[PDB]
């Protein structure tokens, strides 16, 4: 559609040629190329509001997003139509596919996300630190379409999985365990933020000791 | 610390398949070679395609595109080969693209993973490349079955 | 009766049984012997590992 | 201290070659 191309290098002629280029060949240590990428990576950098980015650092944070479904969509397709790439997943409206990506298989999806995802993003997907300044994100607010396009097209430090390294069912399967390990409720109660005993020991020191405490001095005498 | 000139994030480099490279005043973006695979090589004989993007860093003038060369076959070039001047020029229809083409005749066997050395000339530098095969948005090939052992 | 040699020759290799810390699963048993670089599909069983 | 038989090297290295595989397992 010549509305949605010209619409979208419209949005990116004032938002997109200071780091990446009038023609998205990349402008040097500023940022890079653009070609290739395709329509999943603009969907989920803009989606998630990464982009555009603000300034150099570790790692560019997330943010709300600057541009709204159709403009995303008019930004994708004009990088689309500049080296091609990986698209986003849509549904029978053509619209982005959300629920159609949850896969069936939990156990599986389980499994893989402890092969590949927990060494950056934990356990269930609470985040980690990396090297200098930069981290794994919690995973709790992504939609599954955003999942599949992080998976798709690497962002920063993540690395990019294939559709053949990792198969669409897989990845339907891994989105299944990371949406559900996200909006499952704690068991034994308050969930201490996830991270294991860290919080464990900060919440029994503050609690439980200053109350054994508390009582000691309640029952016991000064002086 | 991290906010200073030396930068993570402003170094960074596409997370896609290609090779940028500059070819004096043209910048040559997600250079990679399509080719169908079977067995361990593409025998020599089969035809393949070289994908890229130039774009033209200046924008006063224009330039055209001669003689691309390797030592994998000949490189044939059809189509009007001239960049704009502050335009791109789309050398080959990637995977997603709902016309410039260049058909390289297999000499010597390729296999993806390595890198083949490719030169490209404009009018105002020659440089080389080593372009990669890039396998683009096929389906992961099935894998025979294995028995018990 | 916990004491054990940490060194016994136990692992069967292309040249001889060897120590378990010198050897892994990447050790060729014979010489000549191909090991595929497999991908755990995350299913238990029915091929965990493919090419 | 640093590990003997560590150390950096500046030859380019060839492409390795096709594995065949030999039989009797
Ligand atoms: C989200 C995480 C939050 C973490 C924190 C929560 C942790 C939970 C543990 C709760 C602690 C339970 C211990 C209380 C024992 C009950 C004692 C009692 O009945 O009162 C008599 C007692 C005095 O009796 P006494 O020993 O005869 O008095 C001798 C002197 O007069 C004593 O006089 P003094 O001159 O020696 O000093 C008096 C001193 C006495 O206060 C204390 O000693 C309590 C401080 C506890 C710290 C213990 C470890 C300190 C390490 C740092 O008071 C203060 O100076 C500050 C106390 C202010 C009251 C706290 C308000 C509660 C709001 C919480 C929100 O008064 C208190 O200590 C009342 C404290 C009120 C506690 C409220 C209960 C909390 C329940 C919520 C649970 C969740
Ligand atoms: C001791 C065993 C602790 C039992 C549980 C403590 C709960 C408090 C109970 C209470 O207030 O009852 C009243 C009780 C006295 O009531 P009483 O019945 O009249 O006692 C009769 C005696 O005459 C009482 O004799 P006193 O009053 O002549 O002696 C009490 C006090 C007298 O204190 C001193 O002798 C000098 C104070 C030393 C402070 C150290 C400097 C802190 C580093 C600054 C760095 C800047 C950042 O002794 C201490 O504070 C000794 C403990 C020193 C630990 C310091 C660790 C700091 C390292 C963290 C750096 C990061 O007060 C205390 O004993 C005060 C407790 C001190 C607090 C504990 C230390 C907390 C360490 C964690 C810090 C968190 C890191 C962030
Ligand atoms: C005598 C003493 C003995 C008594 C001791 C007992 C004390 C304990 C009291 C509390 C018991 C509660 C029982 C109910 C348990 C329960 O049913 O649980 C509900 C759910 O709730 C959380 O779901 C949030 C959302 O609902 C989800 O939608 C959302 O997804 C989720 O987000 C996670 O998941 C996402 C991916 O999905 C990630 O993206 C994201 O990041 C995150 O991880 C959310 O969780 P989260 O943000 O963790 O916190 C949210 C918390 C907000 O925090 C908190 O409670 C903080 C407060 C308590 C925590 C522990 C203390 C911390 C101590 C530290 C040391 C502090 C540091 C100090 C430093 C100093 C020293 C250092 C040197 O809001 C609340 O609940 C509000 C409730 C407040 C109630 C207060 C109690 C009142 C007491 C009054 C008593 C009166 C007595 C008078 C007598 C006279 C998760 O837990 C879920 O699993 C869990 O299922
Ligand atoms: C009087 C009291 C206090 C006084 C202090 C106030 C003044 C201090 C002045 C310091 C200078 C400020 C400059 C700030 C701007 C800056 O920094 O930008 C420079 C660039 O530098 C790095 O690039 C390097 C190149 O430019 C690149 O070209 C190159 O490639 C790159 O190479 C790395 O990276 C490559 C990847 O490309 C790798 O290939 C390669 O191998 C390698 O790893 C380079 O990096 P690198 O060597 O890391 O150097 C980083 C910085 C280093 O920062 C710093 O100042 C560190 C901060 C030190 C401060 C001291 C601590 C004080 C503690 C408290 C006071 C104690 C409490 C007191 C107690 C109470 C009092 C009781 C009496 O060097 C410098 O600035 C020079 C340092 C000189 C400072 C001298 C001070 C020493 C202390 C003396 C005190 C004596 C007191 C005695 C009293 C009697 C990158 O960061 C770049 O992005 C960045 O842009
Ligand atoms: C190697 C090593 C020791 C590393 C630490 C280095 C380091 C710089 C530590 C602290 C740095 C901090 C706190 C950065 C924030 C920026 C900042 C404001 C700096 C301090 C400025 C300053 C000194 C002046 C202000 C006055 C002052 C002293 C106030 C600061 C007080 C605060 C907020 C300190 C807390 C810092 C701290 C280390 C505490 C963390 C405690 C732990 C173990 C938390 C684990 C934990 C987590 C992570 C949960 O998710 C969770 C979820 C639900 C329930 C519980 C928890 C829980 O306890
Ligand atoms: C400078 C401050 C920038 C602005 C303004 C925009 N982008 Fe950007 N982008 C920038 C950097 C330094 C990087 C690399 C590291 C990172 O944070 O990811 C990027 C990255 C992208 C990508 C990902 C490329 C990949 O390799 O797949 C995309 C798709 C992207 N940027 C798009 C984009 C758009 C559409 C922008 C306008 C809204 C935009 N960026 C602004 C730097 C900067
Ligand atoms: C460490 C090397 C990682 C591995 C392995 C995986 N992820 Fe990751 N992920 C990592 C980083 C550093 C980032 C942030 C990048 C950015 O451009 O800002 C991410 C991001 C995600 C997201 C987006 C989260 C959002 O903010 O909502 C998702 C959904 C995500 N990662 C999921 C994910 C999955 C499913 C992985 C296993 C295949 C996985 N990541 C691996 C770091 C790393
Ligand atoms: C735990 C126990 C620690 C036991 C150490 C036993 C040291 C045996 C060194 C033998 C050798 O050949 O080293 C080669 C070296 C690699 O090359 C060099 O150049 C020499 C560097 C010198 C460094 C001195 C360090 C002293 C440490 C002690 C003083 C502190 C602990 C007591
Ligand atoms: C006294 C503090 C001076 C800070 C100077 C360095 C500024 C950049 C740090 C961030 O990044
Ligand atoms: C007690 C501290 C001793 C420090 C010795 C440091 C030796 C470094 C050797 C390396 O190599």
């Amino acid at each position: 559609q010549s509305a949605l191309l010209r619409t979208g290098k419209q949005l990116f002629e004032t938002s997109c040629v200071s780091c990446h280029g009038a023609n998205l060949q990349g402008v040097p240590d500023r940022g890079p190329s653009l070609i290739g990428t395709g329509e999943a990576a603009v969907y989920f950098q803009v989606s998630t509001g990464r982009m555009p980015a603000m300034r150099g650092e570790a790692q560019a944070p997330s943010k709300p997003p600057h541009f709204d479904e159709s403009q995303i969509d008019a930004l994708g397709a004009y990088v689309q139509a500049n080296g091609g790439g990986p698209t986003v997943p849509r549904d029978d409206h053509g619209a982005v596919a959300q629920e159609s990506l949850i896969g069936g298989d939990v156990a599986r999806g389980g499994d893989l996300f402890r092969l590949n995802c927990a060494s950056c993003h934990n356990f269930t997907g609470k985040g980690g630190a990396l090297s200098s300044g930069k981290y794994a994100p919690d995973l709790g607010d992504a939609n599954p379409a955003q999942i599949y396009t992080a998976m798709l097209t690497g962002p920063q430090n993540m690395p990019k999985f294939s559709d053949r390294q990792l198969t669409p069912d897989e990845k339907r399967d891994i989105v299944a365990y990371v949406r559900e390990s996200a909006e499952t409720p704690s068991y034994g109660g308050y969930g201490l933020g996830g991270f294991g005993p860290a919080p464990e020991g900060m919440a029994m020191w503050i609690i439980g000791m200053v109350a054994a405490i508390g009582v000691a001095m309640w029952i016991g005498s000064r002086a | 610390c991290s906010a200073g000139q030396i930068s993570q994030t402003t170094t960074q480099e596409p997370a896609v398949n290609g090779v940028n490279a500059q070819a004096g005043q043209v910048s040559l973006r997600n250079v990679h070679l399509r080719a169908p695979q079977q067995t361990d090589y593409v025998e020599p004989g089969t035809t393949v395609e070289l994908l890229f993007v130039a774009a033209n860093d200046s924008t006063e003038g224009s330039n055209k595109l001669k003689s691309i060369t390797s030592d994998v076959g000949e490189v044939t070039l059809t189509g009007d080969s001239t960049v704009p001047a502050d335009g791109v020029l789309i050398v080959g229809e990637p995977d997603g693209q709902i016309a410039v083409t260049a058909e390289v005749e297999l000499t010597k066997p390729i296999t993806n993973g390595l890198l083949y050395d490719f030169t490209f000339t404009f009018e105002d530098g020659e440089t080389t490349v080593a372009v990669p095969i890039s396998a683009g948005e096929q389906p992961r090939r099935p894998v025979p079955p294995a028995g018990p052992g | 009766g916990l004491i054990k040699n940490p060194w016994k020759p136990v692992v069967p290799t292309a040249e001889g049984k060897k120590a378990v810390l010198w050897t892994s699963g990447w050790t060729p048993r014979f010489k000549g012997e191909t090991i595929y670089l497999a991908r755990a599909t995350g299913r238990p069983g029915e091929s965990p590992f493919v090419k | 201290c640093s590990p003997p038989g560590e150390t950096a090297s500046s030859e380019p290295g060839t492409t390795p070659a096709i594995w065949t595989g030999s039989p009797s397992p």
